């Protein structure tokens, strides 16, 4: 049960992608749909006045930031103006384990996926990618760090 | 325990209406009909906040834990209205500070700090009101909530504290723990009433648009 | 992920490790002439005067290139300097405007022209403007500028450079001989005034 998200400059998810355990077989039934684009549309929010000051050396990373009342939201900002969501967690649990440097290790492990994508001059800012290969490659690069 | 209960619901009836009755719209000030008030232009809530101070010291006495957080509530509108809005530098609230050495939250010297240190008292209070398990304000004695007064509670500290950080940071500023500390509704709220989610969902959309946090 | 299609996707009880295309990424060297990458400037300002109406049309249609492979040599630029990929860490961001045209000044003209242009000199009357010359420009020192329409690839890439970091900023070139060294080219930069006063909310 876990989502992902590059949300651009201009709002616009440039891409975003769920993926479940088999252990839950299935992904947030009747929540799906609450746990999108409005908790992440206020997570640009926060990290929009979070990111330009220095204090709330690490500026890019910054682990987990909010929490609504059935789970909690983490993030990271690069300087390429993108800023990267993923969306954990088991539905049952209220999921607490940020692990916090291994997965600090897939952010920084997925933003060359994004820069070379970004290399090729056919691909412009501002529309999304329907790479076949570089989403089959993030969950099996997900299956690093689950 | 009988005794803290007679003086509980005495007491909290006396500052309710000792509060409602001084000082309600002083700048006519119709002096006649002197029974139940002073009601001239110098009568702003003195003898309320001697008979809160009273209250407050026989609730710390009586040791409620659900409606003891009212005392609270009925020092800390004292100090808000008759010694912030027709205060006249006055701010007697000596045994005011003196509850708040005894119970809670103590050593503040400010406006809009020891206002804000009182409402984390009243909070914590009402945190400690565990399992009243009765009926005290009977509009509703079993179909009742907890939370239907909670949320009062919590908006009044919301509307009282929010509108100090001016939207244009220079004047006035404190650090924007308004959201971080506006995360509070934890609970259920799946209505109760529908006028009540109406008027907290009004007022927590307004702050987030009057602090420029529009999504 | 498509715009048009959902979020929608499959469990992650398999393995698909049927990729493709993925390299390093690494600061290779191989060092072409300046006699080739000068043909093909040359050529693209033939094009550019050809299909064209004046001038400042053609500055900006000079510019557009900039902007379009400014972000691209901002992004891996700072991710080389600032940082396969065992990556230690990544460095600090863009604090205020003065790292940040630092960071012009130390690693993109060592970047591209294996040099440091001379100064990054903060204007004397106003703030939001700033001015940095280059002594001796590399790419174009054989077009003879007294136009000085041919140097705006340059201006095109800081502002590539500038707007990915949340400057938006008029960026200009004039040419001005103030030493013996002949035919230096100051690029006199602006921003604008919102985030000159996101800087002057506190400095």
């Amino acid at each position: 049960p876990q989502y992902f998200a590059i949300i651009g400059k201009k709002d616009n998810p440039v891409y975003e992608i769920e993926f479940t355990n088999a252990e839950n077989p299935q992904g947030f039934p009747q929540d799906l749909k609450e746990l999108n684009p409005f908790i992440l549309h206020a997570s640009l929010d926060i990290v929009e006045d979070l990111q330009w000051q220095i204090n709330p050396t690490d500026n890019c990373y910054l682990g987990k930031v909010d929490h609504f009342y059935g789970l909690a939201i983490t993030a990271y900002i690069s300087y390429s103006g993108m800023k990267f969501v993923m969306i954990h967690g088991n539905s049952a649990n209220s999921s607490v384990v940020i692990d916090d440097n291994n997965m600090r290790s897939f952010y920084q492990e997925v933003h060359e996926l994004y820069v070379k994508t970004l290399m090729n001059p056919f691909y412009k800012i501002t529309d999304p990618i329907r790479s076949p290969a570089f989403d089959s490659r993030v969950r099996t690069l997900a299956r690093k760090h689950l | 325990r009988s005794q803290q209960k007679s003086l509980g619901r005495q007491m909290k009836i006396l500052g309710n209406f000792q509060l409602l009755a001084g000082r309600y719209v002083d700048a006519l000030n119709s002096f006649v009909d002197a029974i139940t008030t002073l009601y001239k232009v110098r009568d702003y809530l003195w003898l309320g906040s001697a008979l809160d101070g009273i209250s407050i010291c026989f609730l710390l006495l009586s040791y409620r834990n659900s409606i003891s957080i009212a005392a609270m509530q009925s020092p800390r509108n004292s100090i808000m209205s008759l010694s912030a809005p027709a205060l006249n530098i006055d701010v007697e609230n000596i045994n005011l500070p003196l509850l708040i050495k005894c119970i809670s939250d103590k050593v503040l010297y400010y406006y809009d700090l020891s206002l804000m240190h009182n409402s984390e008292y009243a909070p914590q209070v009402v945190y400690c009101e565990f399992l009243l398990k009765t009926l005290t304000f009977m509009t509703s004695c079993y179909k009742s909530s907890e939370f239907s007064k909670d949320v009062l509670d919590n908006i009044v500290k919301n509307q009282h504290r929010a509108l100090s950080d001016i939207p244009n940071s220079p004047m006035f500023p404190r650090f924007e723990v308004y959201f971080y500390s506006n995360k509070l509704f934890e609970l259920q709220l799946k209505e109760m009433q529908v006028e009540a989610q109406i008027k907290i969902y009004s007022t927590m959309a307004e702050v987030y648009r009057l602090l420029g946090y529009k999504r | 992920v498509g715009p048009k299609q959902a979020i929608t996707s499959e469990a992650s009880t398999t393995y698909y490790i049927s990729r493709i295309y993925s390299e390093s990424l690494l600061f290779k060297r191989q060092e072409a002439s300046l006699s080739a990458m000068a043909f093909l400037f040359q050529e693209m300002i033939s094009q550019l005067h050809r299909t064209c109406k004046t001038a400042g049309d053609f500055e900006t249609k000079l510019s557009d290139y900039g902007h379009n492979i400014g972000i691209r040599l901002l992004e891996l630029l700072n991710f080389r300097a600032s940082v396969s990929n065992y990556i230690t860490k990544m460095r600090r961001r863009d604090l205020k405007i003065l790292d940040i045209l630092q960071f012009i000044h130390g690693t993109l003209w060592s970047y591209l022209f294996n040099h440091v242009s001379d100064d990054l000199v903060k204007s004397s009357e106003r703030d939001n403007e700033y001015m940095i010359v280059d002594n001796f420009p590399t790419l174009t020192q054989f077009i003879p500028g007294e136009n000085v329409s041919c140097e705006y690839f340059v201006c095109g890439i800081i502002k590539g450079f500038l707007f990915n970091a949340g400057f938006p900023c008029g960026v200009t070139a004039h040419r001005m001989p103030q030493g013996g060294h002949s035919q230096r080219t100051v690029y006199l930069i602006q921003f604008d005034r919102q985030v000159l006063d996101r800087e002057g909310l506190r400095f």
